[PDB]
């Protein structure tokens, strides 16, 4: 049983955002779905709780009145409507799914719920700027072990994500944090160490991914 | 409303030794309460649940223990895959709410290593659009700190670089270090030699990697 | 007063076997902050303080035998142990009521009944087992729905099994919900039930 996150992205100070936790396979149910945000650097603080059919619903302070639940009952779709964002709001949302029950362990019973399965984790960037793409440089070596990499410059916003050989290679990679410029864009390398027999026998390509603006590319990274 | 407290804030601990980390909670909870452990770029994973009971697929070194206000969680063996930041929970108030801690950092403690330095040269695909990057790599090194200098034309550079780290690593426990001089194509067809000198611990003196524009 | 050795008021009424298990005529119960020997198999204990307020002021209590575990010849009354309830290294369960499981692959519906024929009040726990999934379920008492209807003169409840993706406690992420009602003198408890059920063995003639 897997969970997937759906419906982050950019958006203004004072716009709405669906979010969606879409669960991979039937349920046993009486199960409920919760959602825990982290903005960047800070840690794990809770935003919602929501019975998987949407019966009963709880917010934090910080969005009370502003997030809401919706249901289009024309699909088997239940949506976290947040509404009325700030900069306070922008952070990765995780939801999860934990099970609610009471057991006695001591004197007296407690409720206890432990998010068990949790997702991949969706981006929330609350801004005015303008979604841009990136352009993908190759950092190739100049003639023990040889270094190689991607430079993923100019882009807005966060994040992007870097594979090797669409994943067949892992083993020595190193995908930075991206750094912001003054022009207010973001640029990250990604590195892989590699030895040297293996820049005439292997060709690495890397495959950046910038979901914001639609961009998928895929950078041959050959020996000068 | 309940606060959830963590101690230490980080600790640093060679591999093989015993990490311990505290959670206090504002008002009993009883047993309400849950160890998550989030390593970098990844969601939270549960290890304990109740105070006291290991979840499946977790090692047998995690263990809890507390009750109350007074909660505990014990790494028997460190190992360097358990570099995390390590959150106690409590759902001693569900459903209206829960809240977490704010987590204790658990860094790995291990020998000196020297940084692997690479330098790699603007491409042309970029000097056609207007601006050069001088990328400068410094691979696998502990501890993190390493001091960076770039040098055009033997000339110390200053405000036109930016440098990033790596979290440490789950098998090696090393830092890794990406630092990019930013230049523009007219300034950087102007000078000739373009180094990168690297000063760590590891190393006896600086490492210098450097490249000819012409070369 | 009573002095429980390390042991919940629930842990030692079912028979913990970990909890070493007295002298009775007390005046009031008095407990471990957080007792180790707690309910060995996770769960709940259904109107727990309610009970323990009962017992505060007693004046006579005595452990009789209501239904002996030999009086099960159509179902299997030996087999129902657990990791998570231990005894010398060895998997145990509480002693005073019995984790019934199939026979030959066939699990018939229970009728059993027993009336109080004492002159004092009678005391009896019973409790529901719920499973982790359908095979599970499928494996230990083969009928897929099932119930658990206990009835006196003053109680008449349906219990039916939940099946759940559980976090493990104590090992197991299967739980146990358990219960208690007074059975003052000529009176009978019915016990009807086809699964999932946690009978009793032995109860206690109480006196406040
Ligand atoms: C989608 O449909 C459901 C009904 O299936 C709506 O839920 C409420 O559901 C209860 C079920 O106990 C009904 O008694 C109420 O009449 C329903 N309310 C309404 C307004 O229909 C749910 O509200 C619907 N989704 C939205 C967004 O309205
Ligand atoms: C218990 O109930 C009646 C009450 O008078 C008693 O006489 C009888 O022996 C018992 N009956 C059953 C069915 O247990």
């Amino acid at each position: 049983v897997q969970l997937v996150q759906s419906g982050g992205g950019l958006v203004q100070p004072g716009g709405s955002l669906r979010l969606s936790c879409e669960a991979s396979r039937f349920t046993s149910s009486s199960y409920w779905i919760t959602w825990v945000r982290q903005a960047p650097g800070k840690g794990l603080e809770w935003v919602a709780n929501i019975k998987q059919d949407g019966s009963e619903k709880y917010f934090v302070d910080s969005v009370k009145g502003r997030f809401t639940i919706s249901r289009d009952n024309a699909s088997n779709s239940l949506y976290l409507q947040m509404s009325s964002l700030r900069a306070e709001d922008t952070a990765v949302y995780y939801c999860a799914r934990g099970f609610l029950e009471r057991l006695l362990l001591g004197r007296q019973g407690a409720y206890y719920y432990g998010m068990d399965v949790w997702g991949q984790g969706t981006t929330v960037t609350v801004s005015s700027a303008s979604t841009k793409g990136p352009s993908v440089f190759p950092l190739a070596p100049s003639s023990g072990t040889a270094a190689l990499g991607c430079l993923v410059k100019d882009y807005f916003p966060e994040p992007v994500t870097v594979s090797w050989n669409s994943g067949a290679l892992t083993s020595g990679v190193h995908t930075f944090p991206a750094v912001l410029q003054s022009s207010g864009l973001y640029s990250l390398s990604s590195v892989v160490t590699v030895p040297s027999s293996s820049l005439g026998t292997q060709t690495y390509i890397c495959n950046v991914n910038h979901k914001p603006s639609n961009t998928k590319v895929d950078k041959k990274v050959e020996p000068k | 409303d309940i606060v959830m407290t963590q101690s230490p804030f980080s600790l640093s601990a060679s591999v093989g030794d015993r990490v311990t980390m505290t959670c206090r909670a504002s008002q009993s909870i009883s047993s309400s309460l849950n160890w998550y452990q989030q390593k970098p770029g990844k969601a939270p994973k549960l290890l304990i649940y109740a105070a006291s009971n290991l979840q499946s697929g977790v090692p047998s070194r995690f263990s809890g223990s507390g009750s109350g206000t007074d909660f505990t969680l014990t790494i028997s063996s460190l190992q360097p895959e358990d570099f995390a930041t390590y959150y106690c929970q409590q759902s001693y108030t569900m459903p209206p709410e829960l809240t977490f801690g704010g987590g204790t950092k658990v860094e790995i403690k291990r020998t000196v290593a020297a940084p692997s330095v690479f330098i790699f040269p603007p491409s042309d695909e970029q000097l056609k659009s207007g601006t050069a990057s001088v990328v400068c790599l410094l691979n696998n090194f502990y501890p993190r700190e390493a001091k960076v200098q770039w040098k055009v034309d033997n000339a110390l550079q200053s405000g036109n670089s930016q440098e990033s780290v790596t979290e440490q690593d789950s098998k090696d426990s090393t830092y890794s270090l990406s630092s990019t001089l930013t230049l523009s194509k007219a300034d950087y067809e102007k000078h000739k030699v373009y180094a990168c000198e690297v000063t760590h611990q590891g190393l006896s003196s600086p490492v210098t990697k450097s490249f000819n524009r012409g070369e | 007063p009573l002095i429980l050795r390390d042991c919940s008021v629930a842990g030692w009424l079912l028979g913990n076997p970990m909890c070493d298990e007295n002298v009775p005529e007390w005046s009031y119960i008095v407990e471990k902050a957080n007792p180790v020997n707690d309910l060995c198999y996770p769960g709940d204990f259904n109107d727990y303080e309610e009970l323990k307020h009962l017992l505060s002021r007693i004046n006579h209590f005595e452990k009789i035998q209501i239904i002996p575990k030999s009086s099960w010849s159509s179902h299997e009354a030996s087999l129902g142990v657990s990791s998570a309830c231990p005894y010398q290294g060895k998997s145990s369960f509480f002693r005073n009521v019995v984790w019934l499981i199939k026979k030959n692959s066939t699990y018939p519906t229970i009728k059993r009944s027993y009336n109080n024929t004492n002159q004092e009040d009678l005391l009896v726990l019973w409790g529901i087992h719920h499973p982790n999934d359908a095979a599970e379920q499928t494996k230990l008492y083969q009928n897929p729905t099932t119930y658990i209807s206990v009835g006196t003169s003053t109680l008449n409840q349906r219990l039916v099994p939940r099946i759940a993706t559980r976090s493990k406690v104590n090992g197991q992420s299967g739980r146990m919900e358990f219960f208690w009602t007074i059975l003052k003198p000529n009176d009978a408890i019915n016990f009807e039930s086809n699964g999932n059920f946690i009978a009793p063995e032995y109860a206690y003639k109480i006196v406040k």
